This record gives structure tokens, C-alpha cells and sequence, in this order.
């Protein structure tokens, strides 16, 4: 039973709205639990409280960096990083959640959530999730990024969890 | 006012174009990896007793956007070809950011300067005198830095405003 994680997203403060993702567990277990735990903060430390530090709108946000909050940092539930598990999802449209990395087997706890079809990642970036509900969140989000990603207000998991 | 040059960083991924341009901008080194999508600075500096406004484009490493170059190296008025000396193949990379400018610019004319990066690391895998030997056959200057200790930080954009000021 794949398992379901949300985000409750807020705006220099404010709250914005909830975002729902399902994890792909059956075909991604690995790359799954660890953004599972990370949502939990049962290893007491996770993604609460971080920030969405590049958004590109016409592209994607991205985040995850709860160990330096500057876009470098990060850590997965296995260590510092762990490795690409396979590259059977596609980065197929708006809603896909996908590993950012620093190049090969570099997985740590970053993140990004697609709002386009961005087919030439696939196969450099483990696709494990998907938004299930709240995409009209990540949407609005896009109105606080830039051409480079550098974001105009604090976009920040205020709270999150598992359903 | 001032006269601006327009300065473009670029070079393989990791090689420290940012890690340089922060250091002449900000005077601090970013010891992180924060690989770039595109960032732009300003400075103004006294070069040759002549004060100039000088535009940076730090340019992103990444090869799989090798394509979308094209536009920033038509807007760019000269080029800092960037190799770290720890990392052959970032030296290896150097011809075809050289080959692309020349192409996309159609001159064999174009300021460049090859810049030779992390000179402060025991680890070297590129010898001083094959960069030395490749920017002689470049026709262009070339200047050892280091990011980290600041070593020719300053020459290395001073040294490309003076081959603007030559062409121009
Ligand atoms: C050339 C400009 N340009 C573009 C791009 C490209 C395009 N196209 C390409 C596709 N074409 C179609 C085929 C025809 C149309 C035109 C258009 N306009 C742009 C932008 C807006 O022009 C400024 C990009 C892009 C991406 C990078 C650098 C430059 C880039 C880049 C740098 S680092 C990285 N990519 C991977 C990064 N790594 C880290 O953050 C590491 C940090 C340290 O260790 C943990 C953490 C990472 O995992 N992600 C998670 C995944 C999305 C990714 N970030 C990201 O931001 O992609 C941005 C973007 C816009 C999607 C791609
Ligand atoms: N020892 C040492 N490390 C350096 C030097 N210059 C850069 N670094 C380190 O090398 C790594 C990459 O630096 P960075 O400036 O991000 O390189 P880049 O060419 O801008 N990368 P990208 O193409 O992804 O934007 C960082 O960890 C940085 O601290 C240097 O002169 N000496
Ligand atoms: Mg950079």
C-alpha cells in the first residue's frame, strides 16, 4: 500500500494550502521511505520547516534542504547520500516528484516537484512520487520563483506528515 | 560614466567559476557546492588607472544544456575559460567551450583568457606548462588561481578587461 505524505505549505508565514503526494513504494522502495521518514521526523530530523529554495516557473520547485537551508545541504535516512535505486518512472508531466542530485548516485533529501513535462531527466533523476492532491498549491507557488529559481517570499513546510 | 565590459564565465562543472567570482565580488570563499543555473554580478574596479564597470555572467556547468549557450556567448564581450588543474578531462573540456564561442561568434578573434584553477590543491593532474603550451597555441593569456587563497583572482578578470580593451 503505497504510502501518502503531505505538506502544509506557507507563504512568509501565512499558510498557503495543503499538498498531498502518494510515494511509489512498489516500484521505488527505498527512494520512498526515506522522503516517508523525512515527512514524519521520526529519525528527528526531516523536512519540516524548510523551505522551497528554487522555484522556475514553467519548470518546477524544488527543496529539501533541512541541514543548511541554502539549497547545498541535506541528508538522507541513510547516511549523508545513498544511491540512484532505478530510473523506471518517467518525469512525465505537472505533479511528478523526482530526486534532485549532484550527478550520479548523489540522493540525499532535495527534491523537486514538476510543473511541466521534463523528459530529458529522465534516467538522472529517481522519479518516486506523485502529487495526489493540492497540485493547485505547488501552482501557486510558481508566482513567487524566477528565471533562476531565486524566490521572491519564504515558501516553507510549515508542517508535514503521513496520512 | 564608466566604460562596463561584459564578462562570461564558463567551463566544466565544478571547476569554480563561481567559487572565483564570488571571491572578486564578495571577498569570501564559498567552501559548498551550489552548482549554478545563471547568476550576474557587478563590480567596479581601477584597472590600468582606468575605472571600469565590469558585468559577470557565472554560466552554468552542466553539460546537458550545452545547446542553450548559444545566447549568453553572443551577448558576452569576453571569456574566462575556466579548468581546474586537479581534473583532466574539466582540462579536456576547455577546446569545445573555446571551439563553441569561436563558432557561435564566427571569429577567430574573440578575448578569451584560460584560467587554471585550485592551484592551491596537492592533487594536480594537469601540468603548468600544457595549459601554458595550449593558450600559447590559442593565442591568449593564461593565469593559475586559486579561489581559495585568492591567488590571482584579480588578474585573471583584470587580465580579459585588458584583451576587451585590445580588440575593442
Ligand atoms: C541552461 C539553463 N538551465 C535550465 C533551463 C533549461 C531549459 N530548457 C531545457 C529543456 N528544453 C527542452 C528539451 C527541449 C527546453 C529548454 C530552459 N530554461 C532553463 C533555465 C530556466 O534557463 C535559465 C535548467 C537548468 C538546470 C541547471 C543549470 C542550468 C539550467 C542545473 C544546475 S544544478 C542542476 N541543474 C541539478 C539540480 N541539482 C542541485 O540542485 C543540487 C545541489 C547540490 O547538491 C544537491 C543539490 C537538481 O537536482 N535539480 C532537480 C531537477 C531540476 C534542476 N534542479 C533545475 O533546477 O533545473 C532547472 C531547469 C529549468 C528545469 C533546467
Ligand atoms: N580548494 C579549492 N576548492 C575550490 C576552488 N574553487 C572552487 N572550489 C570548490 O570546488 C567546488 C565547486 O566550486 P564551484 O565554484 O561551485 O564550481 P562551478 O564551476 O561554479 N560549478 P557549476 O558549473 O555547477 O556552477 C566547491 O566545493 C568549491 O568550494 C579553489 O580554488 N580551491
Ligand atoms: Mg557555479
Amino acid at each position: 500500500v503505497n504510502p501518502t505524505v503531505f505538506f502544509d505549505i506557507a507563504v512568509d508565514g501565512e499558510p498557503l494550502g495543503r499538498v498531498s503526494f502518494e510515494l511509489f513504494a512498489d516500484k521505488v522502495p527505498k527512494t520512498a521511505e526515506n522522503f516517508r521518514a523525512l515527512s514524519t521526523g521520526e529519525k528527528g530530523f526531516g523536512y519540516k520547516g524548510s523551505c522551497f529554495h528554487r522555484i522556475i516557473p514553467g519548470f518546477m520547485c524544488q527543496g529539501g534542504d533541512f541541514t543548511r537551508h541554502n539549497g547545498t545541504g541535506g541528508k538522507s535516512i541513510y547516511g549523508e547520500k545513498f544511491e540512484d535505486e532505478n530510473f523506471i518512472l518517467k518525469h512525465t508531466g505537472p505533479g511528478i516528484l523526482s530526486m534532485a542530485n549532484a550527478g550520479p548516485n548523489t540522493n540525499g533529501s532535495q527534491f523537486f516537484i514538476c510543473t511541466a513535462k521534463t523528459e530529458w531527466l529522465d534516467g538522472k533523476h529517481v522519479v518516486f512520487g506523485k502529487v495526489k492532491e493540492g497540485m493547485n498549491i505547488v501552482e501557486a507557488m510558481e508566482r513567487f520563483g524566477s528565471r533562476n529559481g531565486k524566490t521572491s517570499k519564504k515558501i516553507t513546510i510549515a508542517d508535514c506528515g503521513q496520512l | 560614466s564608466m566604460t562596463e565590459y561584459k564578462l562570461v564565465v564558463v567551463g566544466a562543472d565544478g571547476v569554480g567559476k563561481s567559487a572565483l567570482t564570488i571571491q572578486l565580488i564578495q571577498n569570501h570563499f564559498v567552501d559548498e557546492y551550489d552548482p549554478t543555473i545563471e547568476d550576474s554580478y557587478r563590480k567596479q574596479v581601477v584597472i590600468d588607472g582606468e575605472t571600469s564597470l565590469l558585468d559577470i555572467l557565472d554560466t552554468a556547468g552542466q553539460e546537458e544544456y550545452s545547446a542553450m549557450r548559444d545566447q549568453y556567448m553572443r551577448t558576452g564581450e569576453g571569456f574566462l575559460l575556466v579548468f581546474a588543474i586537479n581534473n583532466t578531462k574539466s582540462f579536456e573540456d576547455i577546446h569545445h567551450y573555446r571551439e563553441q564561442i569561436k563558432r557561435v561568434k564566427d571569429s577567430e578573434d574573440v578575448p578569451m583568457v584560460l584560467v587554471g584553477n585550485k592551484s592551491d590543491l596537492p592533487s594536480r593532474t594537469v601540468d603548468t606548462k600544457q595549459a601554458q603550451d595550449l593558450a600559447r597555441s590559442y593565442g591568449i593569456p593564461f593565469i593559475e588561481t586559486s579561489a581559495k587563497t585568492r591567488q590571482g583572482v584579480d588578474d585573471a578578470f583584470y587580465t580579459l578587461v585588458r584583451e576587451i580593451r585590445k580588440h575593442k
